[PDB]
């Protein structure tokens, strides 16, 4: 008797379910006055302040593999990209056949990397075609046909080429992700998530700390660090797994050059439009490459390895170069300054294990390409300009994204894979969640109205 | 060691579709591109086309392009062919293939030689 409804609204419960994210970077480039790809493209504010709240005693369930803001982020990040390029000049008449030689570099008789490439185009909007000359690298050219040679461009035939504007940068910048109004985000402050499972320590904040879309495979570069004990996350099925992702606790330095200087050559397609051309080589030549602390890189592989035993507690552990396929694998993919590094990762990853600090510095050769298969997307590709003079680079490796191979009789052959691009962001984005709030709630009371 | 295991043997009717598949071992399926070849007898190989797991882009010998779909799988291990509207001609040995792995030095498509084969498997088509 005498037990009577009430109706609370503000209520502090949630459910799950799927939204619609907010970017949010910050307002100008580097607060520099240039424009940048990602952040010019509104994104709201430099938000400063994330609204960090700490929890007491909630135990919550999370599933950073099947979390629904990674599937927006990767749309987001694809979407960016193909709205920026549509305004830039089109590299479709230039795709028309090919007949090159040997390029003679300044000062030598070869030089076994570069084609020079001479080509028929329009000059004129519409009319006047005319021979000109430019030179490329290798791996944008093919080649079969004719009673004598005739050479073609990589992609042009099977896909539409297109040059990214040439004053847009490609550099990343942190980009923080806000929830809208009536939901709210969840991190894991626990220092040793293993990913999937409740989580026993819990706040809530508006907006993630800032991420960086780094393009890059074989490697987690640019990136953040695990605040405890090196953490390896994997698919929770079956002991053989899609993925597994390693995210170090201590950041490796990692350098890179391309010290040839460049000279650019521009061709006129368009009206108010322009073909950027990579002309004469400059400088004593060399290949691209990077440079690893070694001895660090030694305990690096131990550390990593000796928590892999855990789960796998058995004698050998064996890591192995790139599997095999095309370039795009087997070459680590990053970057940097103004165009994409392809580094031969094979004299980095040749240790094997058994059960039971500024010298010596390890060096990869490293090769550079010009026209890409971004986002491993069907039917398009993107061409990059080249950049003046000799190019310097750095950044902070952060962990690896490796594959397992079929077991054998006491021997496990690990190897870097992966692949997916969402897995480059699913070792970063693992923390959070995005949650919905019902403010409205029904409890029995002692409490009535008055009839009058 | 590397394998790649075929589909049962095939009699078809005239004028229907066949299908083969090509499930593989030894090595990480979503990292080579793989092909397909077909014998008639006593003849030549015939290119079909080829398949790339790990985007899907796909390229057909236009002879043939408007009869022959390919697709793959990276949970399975597997990749899947299709040839509609058979004919007599089609009666044929037909293959599946992986391409070796490509090194520093190679210019683009160096590789796409036929590093590994099937056992095969035969197509026929009768009534």
């Amino acid at each position: 008797e005498n037990l009577w409804v009430t109706v609370y609204y503000g209520v502090p419960v949630w459910k799950e379910a799927k939204t619609t994210l907010f970017c949010a970077s910050d307002a100008k480039a580097y607060e520099k006055e240039v424009h940048n790809i990602w952040a010019t493209h509104a994104c709201v504010p430099t938000d400063p302040n994330p609204q960090e709240m700490v929890l007491k005693n909630v135990t919550e369930n999370f599933n950073m593999w099947k979390n629904d803001m990674v599937d927006q982020m990767h749309e987001d990040v694809i979407s960016l990209w193909d709205q920026s390029l549509k305004p830039c000049v089109k590299l479709t008449p230039l795709c028309c056949t090919l007949n090159c030689t040997n390029a003679t570099a300044s000062n030598s008789s070869i030089i076994e990397g570069m084609k020079n490439c001479s080509f028929n185009i329009t000059t004129e909007l519409r009319c006047k075609r005319e021979k000109k000359n430019a030179l490329f690298y290798k791996l944008d050219i093919v080649q079969l046909d004719g009673n004598s040679s005739q050479y073609r461009l990589i992609n042009c035939d099977t896909s539409v080429i297109t040059q990214v504007c040439p004053k847009l940068s490609f550099d990343p910048i942190p980009i923080h992700y806000c929830a809208p109004a009536g939901y709210a985000i969840l991190k894991c402050n626990n220092k040793t998530f293993t990913g999937t499972g409740p989580c026993n320590n819990v706040s809530t904040v508006q907006c993630t700390h800032g991420i960086k879309p780094v393009l890059s495979t074989q490697l987690l570069l640019n990136g953040s660090l695990a605040e405890g004990e090196i953490i390896i996350r994997s698919e929770n099925i079956t002991k053989n797994v899609k993925t597994i992702i390693v995210h170090l606790n201590e950041s490796v330095k990692i350098e890179c050059t391309r010290p040839n200087n460049k000279t650019r050559t521009s061709i006129r397609i368009g009206p108010g439009q322009a073909f950027y051309a990579t002309g004469q080589v400059i400088g004593d030549i060399r290949e691209a490459y990077c440079n690893i602390n070694e001895s660090k890189w030694n305990e690096t592989l131990q550390r990593v390895s000796k928590k892999l035993k855990e789960y796998f507690p058995h004698k050998n552990i064996t890591f192995q170069p790139s599997s095999g396929g095309d370039l795009e694998i087997t070459t680590h993919s990053f970057n940097c300054g103004g165009e994409f590094f392809y580094c031969n990762t094979s004299s980095l990853f040749n240790r094997t294990y058994m059960a039971n600090n500024s010298t010596r510095t390890i060096t990869i050769h490293c090769r550079i390409k010009q026209i890409i298969n971004m986002w491993q997307e069907v039917g398009r590709a993107m061409y990059a300009p080249p950049i003046a003079g000799n190019i310097t680079c750095i950044s902070n490796i952060t962990g690896l994204l490796l594959t397992r191979d079929y077991g054998k009789n006491n021997t496990e052959t690990f190897r870097p894979g992966g692949g997916n691009m969402k897995d480059n962001w699913r070792s970063e984005l693992y923390k959070y969640k995005v949650v919905k709030i019902e403010p409205l709630g029904v409890a029995p009371t002692r409490c009535k109205r008055r009839v009058v | 060691q590397v394998q790649l295991v075929q589909s049962g043997a095939e009699v078809k009717k005239p004028g229907a579709s066949v299908k083969v598949s090509c499930q593989a071992s030894g090595y990480r399926f979503s990292n080579f591109v793989i092909h397909w070849v077909r014998q008639a007898p006593g003849q030549r190989f015939e290119w079909m086309g080829w398949i790339n797991p790990y985007n899907g882009n796909k390229e057909f010998s236009a002879k043939f392009q408007d009869r022959v779909t390919f697709t793959a799988d990276t949970s399975a291990n597997t990749a899947y062919m299709e040839l509609r509207s058979l004919r007599s001609a089609d009666t044929a040995v037909y293959y599946c293939a992986r391409v070796g792995p490509y090194s520093w030095d190679d210019s683009p498509q160096d590789n796409y030689y036929m590093d590994v084969w099937g056992k095969g498997t035969t197509v026929i088509v009768s009534s």
